[PDB]
RNA sequence: CGAAGGCCGGGGGCUAGAAGGCGAUCAGACACCACCGUAUUCCCGGCCGUAAACGGUGCCGCCCCGCGGCCGGCGCGCGUCCCGCCGGCCGCCCAGGGAAACCGGGAGGCUCCGGGCUCUGGGGGGAGUAUGGCCGCAAGGCUGAAACUUGAAGGCAUUG
RNA sequence: UCCAUUGCGACAACGAGCGAGACCCCGGCCGCGGGCCGCGGGACGGCCCGCAGCGGGAGGACGGCGGGGCGAUAGC
C-alpha cells in the first residue's frame, strides 16, 4: 500500500516492484532487472491474446546466475511445467 | 611508388564495384573507364583498378550466392536405419519412452 | 525542433509518458536531456555549481591544463542530480557537468520523524553512503530541526527537498567531489530498502508496462 | 519420438567431459570415457518453455539472434527466414546496444544466443539496458547473465541446426501459421552447415 | 616497494628452509627453490664434424653418445646471458616454456 | 627451545676464507678482479638470545558463488580406472571489502559499527640516546626519558 | 609491411579531421596550334617470371620519376 498520512492518505511518491524470487525492492538505476512474461495457452497449444504471466528478476540474482532455477521453480509451481 | 593511400584505395573499390563490366586486365583501357580533379591521381587509382580486376577474377559471384543457399536436396539426411544407441542413451530412452 | 534519437525519448514526444514515476517504477536509462525537460518546463529545477578544479597533464613541452567542474540539480520536492565535467574551457566544462547532472536525477523517499500529522519532512529512516575515503549518514530529525550538514552537504540536501536532518561525515570530506558523491549515493539508496510499509505481495499486470 | 530419433542421430545429448553445477539437474548418466548424457525430456520442456516464452513479444524483429560460431552461422539466417527475427551474424560489435551513433544500434527485447563463451559481450552488454536472454547450453556453461538455458550439444552443426530448427517449428505452430500436429514443410537440412 | 609477485620470487610452499646450490656462472649462493634451472642433451662433437666421426669410426653400429647436463644459474646472470627476459605487467602471469 | 655470526674449555684441521700480505686497475683505490693465507667453517661440554627470526598478516570458534592440481587415510561403484568423505598443501575467481596495489581457506559477513582472549601505535626529528635497574665472561640484550627543534615526513597510484 | 600513425589485417570501441600523401614550380621524350611560346599526351609497381607488398628480367625518353616550394599540435 505504501506508508500513509495521519488520515488514511498514501503519500508515497511511487511503489517500487520487488523481485519475483528473492522479495527485494527493485529500485530505479538497477538496469539488470529484466520483467519478462509467459504465453499461458489454454487452448490446444495456441497462445491468446493479452492473457500471459509476468515476473522480476533483480541485478542481484542475475549476476551469479540463479534464474535458470528459480525462474523454473517459479512456473512450474504457476503451472507451465512438470 | 610502392605503396597506395586509403583514398585510392576506396576509390578504388567503388569504381571497380560500379564497373565491373567493363574492366579488363590491362592498364590503358582501365584509364578510360576511370577518365578525379588530377591526371596523375586518375594514374594511380587506375593502376590500382587493374590489379583488383585480375584479383576478383581469382555482383555474377553473388547471384547465385542466393541461389546455392536454398536448394534442399531431395534425400533427408537422417534417413537412418539402425539405432546405435546400445550405452547410456539406451537406459535414457528406457527412462523416457517406449524401448 | 528537437529529434528523439531512442525509442523511450520518441515516445516523450507523444502524450505517452506522463511524468518520472513510471519511468523509474521500470528503471530505464534517460539518455537524451529534452526527456527531462518536458517533464520538467522552465526553471522548476535548480542548478548551481559546486566547484572547478584545475587538472595537469604533465608533457614534454610543459604541462597541459584544464577544468573539472561538478554542478548540483534539484526540484525541491524529490528529485536530485549530480555531474562533472571536463574541458579546455571553464564554459564548456561546466556545460559537459550540467548536462551530465540533468541525466542523472533520481527520486528520493521521504517521511516522517515521530508524529505522521503533516507532510513527510525528514528522511524516511537512517540513510548511508560512500564515496572515496568519505563516508556519510543521514539521521531522521524533528520538526524545526533543519539541516544539521556541512555547507557543502546542506546544499544538496536543500535542493533534494529534505527539511530536517542530522547528518555526520567520515573520512576526508575536504575531497568535495567524493563528498557529494556520498551523498548522492546516500538518497539515491532511499527506494532500495524493504520497510514493512511495502512488503505486500501484488500482480504484475504486462499491459501497464512500457515495454522496456 | 520422430524428433526424439532425430536428436539421437545429430548426438544432441553428448556433454563436454565437464560439468557445472547448475546444469547437474538436467544430466542422466555419464559415458565411461567421462563424457555427459543429458535427459533429452528435459531438453524438449526447456525448448516449449523457451517458445512460449518467445510468442509474447508483438513484432518479432525485435528479437535479436546472435551467434559468432561459424557452424551456426547458416542455422541463424533460416531460423528468421521463418520466424521474423533479427540475426547478428559475425562479430558482435561493442556498442550496438549502448552506443546510439552506431549504425547498427538497435533496442531490442529478448537476445537469444547460441553459445554463453562465444557471444560473451552481447551477453555482458545485455546487461546494461534491461534486456532478458536465453542461450544454448552445454554442460560446462556458465549462467551469469542468463535467464533460461537449455541443454544441449552446441558444436556439431546437426545438434546445432535441428535445435533452431525445433524451436521454429514450435513457434509457428503457437502462433497458428502452421498447423498442429503435422510435419513441417521444411526440412531441417536447410539449418544445417554444409 | 608493493609487494610485486603472489610467489614472492620463489617456489617455496609450506616449509621453513630449502637447501643452498651455487650459481654456475659466477658461482653466488641461492636457495634452491629460487635458483633458475633447464636441463640440456647434446651431444659432445658438434652435428658439423659427426658426419666425418661416423665416417671414420671402425665399429659397426656406433653412435654417438649425448651428454645430459642441468643448468642452474641466478636471476642476475640468468637475466643478464637473456636465459630469462623481463616482462610486461600482463605477462609476467603466463607460465608457458 | 631458538638460523648465522660471537665467547669459554677440550679435540681436530681437507675445502673455503673476516684480518693480514701481495699483482693489477686508477687521478687516488687503503675497494671491486687475480694469487697466498690466520681466526672461523667440523666434533664434544657450556654460554649468549638476536635476523627482511616474513605470509612484513596473533590464538580459539561459526558462515561463506564456484572451477582445478598435488599429498595421506577411508568407502561406494562398474571392468586399473570412477564417484564421493575427512585432513593438509597450492592456483584462479563471482559477490563483498579497500586509499589503492590487491584480498578473497579473508584483508569478507563492519559508520547497517558489540563471539572470547593477549600484545602494540598515536606528525617528523633529537633517540633507542642520557640516566637508573635486571641479565651476561665479554660482545650485548631487556626496560627507556627530557630539554630543544621542525611544516611536513610517509602510503599506493598517473603522466613525463 | 612502406621513405613515412603509408597501409593490410585484428581488436571495448565505432565514426571524422589535420600533419603524411596528394598539390604547386623546373627539366627530360611526343603531338595540335602560333611565331623558339603555349596548349596537351606520356609512367602506372603496368608486362612476364619467383615467393599489403620484397625480389629478378623486358620494352621505353625516363623505372618505381629527379631537384626544390609549402608545412601539424605543443612550445623556448
Ligand atoms: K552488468
Ligand atoms: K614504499
Ligand atoms: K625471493
Ligand atoms: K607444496
Ligand atoms: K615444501
Ligand atoms: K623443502
Ligand atoms: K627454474
Ligand atoms: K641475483
Ligand atoms: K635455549
Ligand atoms: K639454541
Ligand atoms: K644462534
Ligand atoms: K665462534
Ligand atoms: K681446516
Ligand atoms: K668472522
Ligand atoms: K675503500
Ligand atoms: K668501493
Ligand atoms: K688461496
Ligand atoms: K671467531
Ligand atoms: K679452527
Ligand atoms: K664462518
Ligand atoms: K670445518
Ligand atoms: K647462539
Ligand atoms: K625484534
Ligand atoms: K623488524
Ligand atoms: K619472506
Ligand atoms: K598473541
Ligand atoms: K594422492
Ligand atoms: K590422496
Ligand atoms: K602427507
Ligand atoms: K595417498
Ligand atoms: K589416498
Ligand atoms: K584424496
Ligand atoms: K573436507
Ligand atoms: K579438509
Ligand atoms: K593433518
Ligand atoms: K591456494
Ligand atoms: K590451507
Ligand atoms: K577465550
Ligand atoms: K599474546
Ligand atoms: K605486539
Ligand atoms: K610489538
Ligand atoms: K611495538
Ligand atoms: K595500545
Ligand atoms: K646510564
Ligand atoms: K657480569
Ligand atoms: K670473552
Ligand atoms: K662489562
Ligand atoms: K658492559
Ligand atoms: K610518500
Ligand atoms: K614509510
Ligand atoms: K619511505
Ligand atoms: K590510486
Ligand atoms: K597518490
Ligand atoms: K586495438
Ligand atoms: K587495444
Ligand atoms: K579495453
Ligand atoms: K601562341
Ligand atoms: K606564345
Ligand atoms: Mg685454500
Ligand atoms: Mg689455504
Ligand atoms: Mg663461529
Ligand atoms: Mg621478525
Ligand atoms: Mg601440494
Ligand atoms: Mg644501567
Ligand atoms: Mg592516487
Amino acid at each position: 500500500i505504501g506508508m500513509k498520512n495521519s488520515s488514511g492518505v498514501v503519500v508515497d511518491a511511487y511503489i517500487p516492484r520487488k523481485c519475483s524470487a528473492t522479495n527485494r525492492l527493485i529500485g530505479p538505476k538497477d538496469h539488470a532487472a529484466v520483467q519478462l512474461s509467459v504465453a499461458r495457452v489454454n487452448d490446444k497449444g495456441k497462445m491468446i491474446e493479452n492473457n500471459y504471466v509476468t515476473f522480476a528478476f533483480c541485478g542481484a540474482i542475475r549476476s551469479r546466475g540463479g534464474v535458470d532455477s528459480a525462474f523454473m521453480l517459479l512456473a512450474q509451481e504457476h503451472g507451465l511445467m512438470e | 611508388g610502392k605503396v597506395r593511400t586509403k583514398t585510392i584505395k576506396r576509390a578504388a573499390r567503388k569504381i571497380v564495384e560500379n564497373n565491373y563490366e567493363s574492366l579488363k586486365p590491362k592498364d590503358f583501357q582501365n584509364n578510360k573507364a576511370i577518365c578525379i580533379p588530377s591526371k596523375r591521381l586518375r594514374n594511380k587509382v587506375a593502376g590500382y583498378v587493374t590489379t583488383l580486376m585480375n584479383r576478383v577474377v581469382k555482383r555474377l559471384q553473388e547471384e547465385e550466392r542466393e541461389r546455392r543457399d536454398n536448394y534442399a536436396p531431395k534425400k533427408s539426411e537422417f534417413d537412418v536405419e539402425n539405432i546405435t544407441v546400445s550405452g547410456a542413451t539406451q537406459q535414457m530412452i528406457d527412462s523416457i519412452g517406449f524401448k | 525542433e528537437w529529434h528523439p534519437s531512442t525509442k523511450l525519448g520518441r515516445l516523450v514526444k507523444a502524450g505517452k509518458i506522463e511524468s518520472l514515476y513510471d519511468i523509474f517504477k521500470y528503471s530505464l536509462p534517460i539518455k537524451e536531456t529534452e526527456i527531462i525537460d518536458y517533464f520538467f518546463p522552465k526553471s522548476e529545477l535548480a542548478e548551481e555549481v559546486c566547484n572547478i578544479m584545475s587538472v595537469q597533464k604533465q608533457t614534454t613541452a610543459g604541462q597541459r591544463t584544464r577544468f573539472r567542474a561538478h554542478v548540483i540539480v534539484g526540484n525541491r520536492d524529490g528529485f536530485i542530480g549530480y555531474g562533472a565535467g571536463v574541458s579546455k574551457e571553464v564554459a564548456n566544462a561546466i556545460k559537459k557537468a550540467a548536462k551530465n547532472a540533468r541525466l542523472n536525477i533520481v527520486p528520493v523517499r521521504r517521511g516522517f520523524w515521530g508524529g505522521k500529522l503533516g507532510d513527510p519532512h525528514t528522511v524516511s529512516s537512517k540513510l548511508s553512503g560512500k564515496c572515496g575515503s568519505v563516508r556519510v549518514r543521514l539521521i531522521p530529525a524533528p520538526r524545526g530541526a533543519g539541516i544539521v550538514a556541512s555547507p557543502t552537504v546542506a546544499k544538496v540536501l536543500e535542493f533534494a527537498g529534505v527539511s530536517d536532518v542530522f547528518t555526520r561525515q567520515s573520512g576526508h570530506s575536504r575531497t568535495l567531489m567524493n563528498s557529494v558523491g556520498a551523498v548522492y549515493n546516500a538518497l539515491k539508496s532511499s527506494y532500495s530498502i524493504l520497510t514493512p510499509d511495502l512488503w505486500k505481495k501484488e500482480q504484475l499486470d504486462h499491459v501497464q508496462d512500457i515495454r522496456t | 519420438e520422430a524428433d526424439v530419433k532425430k536428436m539421437l542421430v545429430a548426438t544432441t545429448h553428448l556433454g563436454v567431459r565437464n560439468i557445472d553445477r547448475r546444469m547437474q539437474f538436467y544430466i542422466f548418466d555419464r559415458q565411461k570415457d567421462g563424457t555427459f548424457v543429458f535427459n533429452l525430456q528435459k531438453v524438449w520442456a526447456k525448448i516449449v518453455f523457451a517458445a512460449r516464452i518467445l510468442v509474447t513479444i508483438d513484432d518479432p524483429a525485435e528479437i535479436a539472434v546472435v551467434a559468432n560460431r561459424p557452424d551456426a552461422q547458416r542455422a541463424i539466417l533460416k531460423f528468421c527466414k521463418y520466424t521474423h527475427a533479427t540475426a547478428f551474424p559475425g562479430r558482435f560489435i561493442p556498442g550496438n546496444f549502448t552506443n546510439r551513433m552506431n549504425p547498427n544500434y538497435c533496442e531490442p527485447r529478448l537476445l537469444l544466443v547460441n553459445d554463453p563463451v562465444v557471444d560473451r559481450q552481447a551477453i555482458l552488454e545485455a546487461s546494461y539496458v534491461n534486456i532478458p536472454t536465453i542461450s544454448l547450453c552445454n554442460s560446462d556453461a556458465n549462467l551469469k547473465f542468463i535467464d533460461v538455458a537449455i541443454p544441449c550439444n552446441n558444436k556439431t552443426p546437426m545438434s546445432i541446426g535441428l535445435i533452431y530448427w525445433l524451436l521454429a517449428r514450435e513457434v509457428l505452430r503457437l502462433k497458428g501459421s502452421i498447423s498442429r500436429t503435422e510435419e513441417w514443410d521444411v526440412k531441417p537440412d536447410l539449418f544445417v552447415a554444409l | 616497494m608493493p609487494v610485486k609477485r603472489r610467489n614472492n620470487g620463489r617456489s617455496k610452499y609450506n616449509c621453513g628452509h630449502t637447501n643452498i646450490v651455487r650459481c654456475q656462472n659466477c658461482h653466488r649462493c641461492v636457495p634452491k627453490d629460487k635458483v633458475i634451472k633447464r636441463f640440456t642433451i647434446r651431444n659432445i662433437v658438434d652435428n658439423t664434424i659427426a658426419d666425418d666421426v661416423l665416417n671414420a669410426c671402425v665399429i659397426q653400429g656406433f653412435a654417438i653418445p649425448k651428454l645430459y647436463n642441468k643448468v642452474q644459474y641466478c636471476v642476475s646472470c640468468s637475466i643478464h646471458n637473456h636465459i630469462v627476459r623481463v616482462r610486461s605487467r600482463e605477462d609476467r602471469k603466463i607460465r608457458t616454456p
